[PDB]
């Protein structure tokens, strides 16, 4: 694969480690743990 | 001389739904596949 700079606050396509999606990315105030990679909402769709 | 209270509902909240966002979401291939089923969306929209 290749790599590309990170853009924020614009609706874009993203491919994070095989996770494909379309949306806008924003800085987060959430706190994770060293054994976690991403979070989920009620409908088991990624949010962070 | 007595005063009594009665309560009666009148109205109800109004909702609207989107087909493609709920069923497919952010994937175009699902939309192109769903275009070949029917016109259930028209019925749902008319009822709502």
């Amino acid at each position: 694969k290749k790599s590309t700079n990170l853009v924020k606050n614009k609706c874009v396509n993203f491919n994070f480690n095989g996770l494909k999606g379309t949306g806008v990315l924003t800085e987060s105030n959430k706190k994770f743990l060293p054994f976690q990679q991403f979070g989920r909402d009620i409908a088991d769709t990624t949010d962070a | 001389i007595s005063v009594t209270t009665e309560i009666l509902p009148v109205s109800m909240t109004k909702t609207s739904v989107d087909c493609t966002m709920y069923i497919c979401g952010d994937s175009t291939e699902c939309s192109n596949l769903l275009l070949q089923y029917g016109s259930f969306c028209t019925q749902l929209k008319r009822a709502l």
